[PDB]
RNA sequence: AACAAACUCCUAGCCCAAUACCGGACUAAUCUAUUGAAACAUAGAAGCAAUAAUGUUAAUAUGAGUAACAAGAAGCCUUUCUC
RNA sequence: ACUUCCAAUCAGUGAAAUUAACCUUCCCGUGAAGAGGCGGGAAUAAAAAAAUAAGACGAGAAGACCCUAUGGAGCUUUAAUU
RNA sequence: CGAUGUUGGAUCAGGACACCCAAAUGGUGCAACCGCUAUUAAAGGUUCGUUUGUUCAACGAUUAAAGUCCUACGUGAUCUGAG
RNA sequence: CACAAACGCGUCUCAGAGAUAAUUAAUGAUUUAAUCUUAACCUAAUUAACUCAUAAUAAAUCCAGCCCUAGAACAGGGCACA
């Protein structure tokens, strides 16, 4: 079908600006206790997370280089041991993970 | 239109024949050439009437400045403010007489749509109407379907 | 209806203007006991369509006042009035009740009732023995007959 | 419902709009004034 | 004040939660607890059974379907339903609500107190019931009046009455005119181009408008349907759950309004019925465990025997 | 009318939702922290929760092995399943993996993400939601009415 | 009776409708001849005036943010899996 | 009944026929003879999204049918001229 | 005629009563049964098949009955194209 | 019927009062008979519509998130003991 006549701009700004078709406010957004940026209720913080994910991906870079191989998995739990640091009678018989840097602040011993 | 254009109540300024009458034109300033062929009724108008248009009316007054111009003007301004742009361009004799005469006789308020062809202040002689002027009081002003209090 | 729809729109006042607001409340009391004039009890009859298919309703003047006894008054003056857009603000200010039950919000702002447009005519047994007495006897019965 | 055919005006079937009282009494009074006119004429 | 949105876990500690939880659940069974006694808190006057008078009716559970069989041999479905949590709420004047009868509100299940509005929950804190989930209004002549608070079972009714049942109806969303309304569709091999379950031909050429009557595609199902005639088998006392001839509308785990039936051949089979309603305390009696219709197979009867 | 369709309709039909499921199971097993959109990794939920009591039933059992073979599509993961996974998992019952809700991926399709684990991995916490601590006002109000029951009752 | 016209009186006038064809008086904007010199006058000349040709070119809208288009998954980021 | 491509919501890019102006209702009557606009009555807070195609004599092609034009062309011959 | 798309079916039916059935009743060359005829009533209903493109008609089986007609001889921006 | 559902071929339920047209009968006058009466009063037998009894609907102002036998979006029902 084809339309009959030109629409007004009467008409059309009565649709286009209909309180449903605009953007709705938010109002779950808070503050990150830890880091201070923005973050919603329900949602893990952006900028915390990707502290994390940063540092997990450094963790697994250095495990690639410990099983050269594509098909090596290890067949014992796995402990991650930074600098300044020994491994425990409790983390023995683990394959040990060693990084340069200090322990990261999140990051907790056991 | 009337629709378009504004509108305003019949009013004269400040209550202008009450007491006394008082000519509301203030001045005239005329803007004619002494070499164009279009002011030549601005010319003839000098030289013969306006000596005498001044002493007719004494409260005016009439300047007149020949300069090199083009389109000769006539410029009236009113007690109230109001000033009125003419142009005589091109005019005989009698017809910038007529239009001179016509601008002392204006009081000077917009020339715009009057609403009513009359104005009055108090017009309720005797009373104005009301939807109680003509009912009979009932006795002790009791409603239609009131009971009596004893 | 006649006289209420004249109070209705302001045709009274001197004052009167279509665009003006003005206008007069009616109060029109025991409506149940109107009298239609001649057979229109059986005759006339109220239509509407209730939009759907076979949704064509008729009903007849009695059948309407046995069910609604104000729409008999109501629709009569509903289309007396102008048929510009303040009719229906105009109908707001008409109060209808089927008898004298009015409520004393709307009896204390009354002013003055208008006189009713018809004398209603006495029955046999309401005339005094003095105006039986008073109208003359047109005819001598004769004494042998038995009525 | 009930249709006048074609135009209500013109035809065989026409609208059946009857005369009036007023029109009655306009013709009279014409009547009248034309009565007093051939009677002026007359002599 | 853009004030941000909240919620009752928010704010509540790990050490708290289960504190809170504990602190409304210890209240919900007092003030159960504490109702079960109708004829020992002051109820209003009972007054004897007259000709034309209405009963109050229940909220109650759907839970499944079970088939029974009469002596005769028969077999018929009946459906499960219980009644968990009924309370009547609030009591209406005649000339406050039709002019005609009285109306009594009665409540649902029982439900959390976090998730309703402040004043659902305040209306509840003066009489002292925990929040229900639904209410129906229900028409009650004077003479049948309960004083509000009072709890209502099962045993409400005696098997071998017809009741009505009232809920909402399973919703299918959305459907085509073939499912909502029956309308054949057209053939689906001989040609047809683009049209095997469209509605075709919705008006006449010379109305030059479609009526307001007319059928077309749109919501179905999710509306409020009543049932009527429906016989009552069994009624069982301690689970408080009532057998219902036939089926009643509305999804498992629903609930439904029962009431007496109102067809006019089910009309004053109430004088043989508590009124107004089964008070366990005033017959000081314990009622068997089920109550059975007088044609039904007991599940401890001997087998059928034509002879 | 999906009236209790507890599946989700995922890929190419019944048989690509398994192989998506699949990779990221496997994914999941070696790795020990996976983010992907959150429709699948809420199905995938399911079968990670479930793949560890296969995983508790033995490597001797021969349905668990079975059942292993077809999901750890690597085959350098069932020993790592039945040595590492299963033996760190014998007390809890179903603790076995959590599910948050990460942010918005910056990129055009703009997918509603989330991340899965198992316990006890040897990664970074997550930033876990925090509660409030105990010494809050409205927390210390509400310690005041458990005190006093306590007391009391 | 009353209310009711382009009719007819009353008060001022510049003192009586119209399609094809025909008659007349003025006039917007250009150039030139003399004037004019905060933009005109008397004349002589013309590419001398666009609410209408499914008109031409260019720019804008409406239909419409509608129809429709695309990148297999995870990760240690380019290596393993699913087809 | 169940799957896939469409579909509806979110993010990116974003076209077409069409359009005198529209603040774009129903009924009966009227009328260039089938009215959203006239007359007599009825109905009537304003907007958004998703659907069904009765009407807008819907959109598309200066009707292929039919006739007219001292308008064309192809074919045939016992038309005229050659 | 700078287009009002044309038979029959399919889907959905809106309406009229000059009624085929269902309900009430008068008359009879109405004993009963089966009929003929007239008045009143339009809320609901009015079948499935062989041949023909067929509407129509013939024939088989059945039903309380298989009504007459209008609606662009309804309905192709819903379908069919046998004619 | 290879989903925890949908579905028919399967199962369940389906109503009282008023009111009428033709017609039939009582009492009775113009016409002291008779006569159902566009004569009055009262009253009787009586089609279908239609109207209504009755039944359904019912709480203004928790709502971020998750679930749902609620759903296109938006809404709606649950999230204390589960
Ligand atoms: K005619
Ligand atoms: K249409
Ligand atoms: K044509
Ligand atoms: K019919
Ligand atoms: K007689
Ligand atoms: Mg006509
Ligand atoms: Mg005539
Ligand atoms: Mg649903
Ligand atoms: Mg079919
Ligand atoms: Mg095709
Ligand atoms: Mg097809
Ligand atoms: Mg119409
Ligand atoms: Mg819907
Ligand atoms: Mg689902
Ligand atoms: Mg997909
Ligand atoms: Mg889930
Ligand atoms: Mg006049
Ligand atoms: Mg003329
Ligand atoms: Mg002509
Ligand atoms: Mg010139
Ligand atoms: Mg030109
Ligand atoms: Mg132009
Ligand atoms: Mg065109
Ligand atoms: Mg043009
Ligand atoms: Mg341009
Ligand atoms: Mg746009
Ligand atoms: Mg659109
Ligand atoms: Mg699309
Ligand atoms: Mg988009
Ligand atoms: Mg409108
Ligand atoms: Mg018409
Ligand atoms: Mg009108
Ligand atoms: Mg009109
Ligand atoms: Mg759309
Ligand atoms: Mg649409
Ligand atoms: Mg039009
Ligand atoms: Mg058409
Ligand atoms: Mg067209
Ligand atoms: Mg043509
Ligand atoms: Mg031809
Ligand atoms: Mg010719
Ligand atoms: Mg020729
Ligand atoms: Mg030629
Ligand atoms: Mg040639
Ligand atoms: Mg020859
Ligand atoms: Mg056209
Ligand atoms: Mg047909
Ligand atoms: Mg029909
Ligand atoms: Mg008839
Ligand atoms: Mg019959
Ligand atoms: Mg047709
Ligand atoms: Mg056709
Ligand atoms: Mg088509
Ligand atoms: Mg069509
Ligand atoms: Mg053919
Ligand atoms: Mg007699
Ligand atoms: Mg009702
Ligand atoms: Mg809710
Ligand atoms: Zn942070």
């Amino acid at each position: 079908a084809a339309p009959k006549n030109r629409r007004s701009i009467e008409v059309n700004r009565c649709r286009r600006r209909n309180p449903q078709k605009l953007i709705k406010v938010k109002n779950n957004i808070d503050v990150c206790p830890e880091c201070g940026h923005l973050k919603q209720k329900h949602i893990l913080c952006g900028y915390c997370y990707e502290k994390v994910r940063k540092e997990t991906a450094e963790i697994r870079r250095q495990m690639g280089k410990q099983e050269g191989g594509p098909f090596r998995a290890p067949t014992t739990e796995t402990v991650v041991l930074y600098s300044g640091e020994t491994p425990s009678e409790q983390d023995q018989g683990k394959r040990i993970i060693e990084r340069e840097r200090k322990r990261p602040s999140w990051f907790t011993q056991n | 239109t009337a629709r378009g254009t504004a509108s305003r109540f019949l009013t004269s300024v400040l209550h202008n024949g009450l007491g006394r009458y008082v000519q509301q034109l203030q001045r005239l300033s005329f803007s004619l050439s002494r070499d164009a062929p279009s002011s030549r009724g601005a010319r003839e108008f000098v030289e013969r009437e306006v000596t005498d248009f001044a002493r007719r009316n004494p409260g005016v007054v009439i300047y007149v400045n020949p300069r090199p111009c083009c389109v000769p003007r006539v410029v009236a301004e009113y007690l109230n403010g109001a000033v009125r742009e003419e142009s005589i361009h091109c005019k005989s004799v009698e017809e910038i007489a007529a239009l001179v005469q016509k601008l002392a006789d204006q009081s000077g308020l917009d020339v715009i749509r009057i609403r009513k062809p009359f104005h009055t202040d108090s017009p309720s002689i005797q009373g104005q109407w009301h939807p109680f002027t003509n009912k009979p009081t009932t006795l002790g002003g009791l409603r239609p379907r009131e009971v009596q209090d004893p | 209806a006649a006289m209420a729809s004249v109070k209705l729109q302001g045709l009274h006042k001197p004052v009167y203007h279509q665009l003006s607001d003005c206008g007069d409340h009616v109060v029109i009391m025991n409506t149940r006991h109107i009298a239609f004039s001649g057979n229109k009890w059986e005759q006339k009859v109220y239509s509407s369509h209730t939009g759907y298919p076979g949704g064509f309703r008729q009903v007849t003047a009695a059948q309407l006042h046995q069910k609604d006894p104000v729409a008999i008054v109501k629709l009569a003056i509903y289309g007396m009035l102008p048929k510009n857009l303040h009719r229906r603000t105009m109908m707001q200010r008409l109060h209808l009740f089927p008898d004298e039950d009015i409520p004393e919000d709307i009896l204390k702002n009354l002013v003055e009732e208008l006189p009713q447009p018809r004398k209603v005519p006495r029955r046999l047994d309401e005339y005094t023995q003095e105006e039986i007495e008073a109208f003359p006897r047109v005819w001598s019965p004769p004494e042998d007959y038995r009525l | 419902r009930n249709r006048i055919p074609g135009r209500q005006w013109i035809g065989k079937h026409r609208r059946p709009r009857p005369v009036s009282a007023q029109a009655k009494q306009n013709m009279i009074r014409r009547l009248e004034t034309e009565a007093e006119n051939q009677y002026w004429l007359s002599r | 004040h853009g004030k941000s949105v909240t919620w009752w876990d928010e704010h509540l500690s790990e050490e708290n939660v289960p504190f809170v939880k504990q602190l409304v659940s210890d209240e919900n069974k007092a003030q159960l607890a504490s109702k079960l006694c109708p004829l020992k808190d002051e109820p209003w006057p009972i007054h004897p059974w007259e000709p034309g008078s209405s009963r109050v009716g229940l909220i109650a559970l759907k839970l499944g379907m079970m088939p029974l069989w009469t002596k005769d041999g028969q077999k018929h479905v009946v459906t499960l339903l219980q009644v968990q949590d009924c309370h009547v709420l609030k009591y209406t004047p005649k000339e406050n609500h039709n002019g005609r009868m009285a109306a009594l509100t009665v409540g649902g299940k029982t439900v959390s107190h976090f998730h309703k509005s402040a004043s659902i929950l305040e209306f509840y804190q003066e009489l002292g019931l925990p929040p229900k989930q639904k209410v129906k209004i229900f028409n009650v002549t004077e003479n049948a009046v309960i004083k509000p608070g009072t709890p209502l079972y099962a045993a409400h009714f005696r098997p071998g009455q017809y009741v009505d049942v009232t809920a909402k109806t399973i919703g299918k969303g959305f459907q085509g005119v073939m499912r909502r309304w029956g309308f054949k569709g057209q053939p689906a091999t001989h040609g047809q181009t683009k049209t095997h379950r469209r509605p075709g031909a919705i008006s006449t050429g010379d109305v030059a408008r479609v009526w307001p009557g007319t059928k077309m595609p749109g919501q179905l199902g999710n509306i409020d349907r009543t049932a009527f005639g429906l016989k009552v088998w069994r009624i069982n006392t301690k689970h408080n759950i009532i057998y219902v001839n036939g089926s009643v509308p509305g999804h498992k785990n629903c609930l439904v309004k029962i009431k007496d039936s109102k067809l006019p051949a089910y009309k004053d089979f109430c004088k043989n019925l508590p009124f107004p309603t089964y008070f366990p305390d005033g017959d000081e009696e314990a009622l068997p465990e089920d109550l059975y219709d007088e044609n039904v197979c007991q599940p401890g009867a001997p087998s059928i025997t034509f002879t | 009318i999906s009236h209790g369709r507890v599946f989700r309709r995922l890929g190419l039909g019944p048989e690509s939702r398994i192989h998506l499921l699949q990779n990221l199971l496997t994914g999941l097993v070696r790795h020990e922290r996976i983010e992907a959109s959150w429709a699948r990794v809420d199905e995938l939920r399911g079968y990670a929760e479930k793949l560890i009591d296969y995983g508790k039933l033995g490597d001797t059992n021969e349905r668990a092995m079975r059942m292993a073979d077809f999901w750890l599509t690597e085959k350098d993961l069932i020993p790592k399943l039945f040595q590492v996974l299963a033996p760190r998992f014998q007390g809890q019952n179903g603790g076995y993996t959590r599910m948050l809700q990460i942010p918005n991926r910056n990129e055009q399709d703009r997918a509603k993400m989330a991340v899965i684990e198992y316990k006890g991995n040897c990664l970074p916490p997550l930033p876990l939601p925090r509660r409030d601590s105990n010494l809050t006002l409205l927390n210390q109000l509400l310690q005041g009415l458990r005190q006093d029951q306590e007391a009391s009752s």
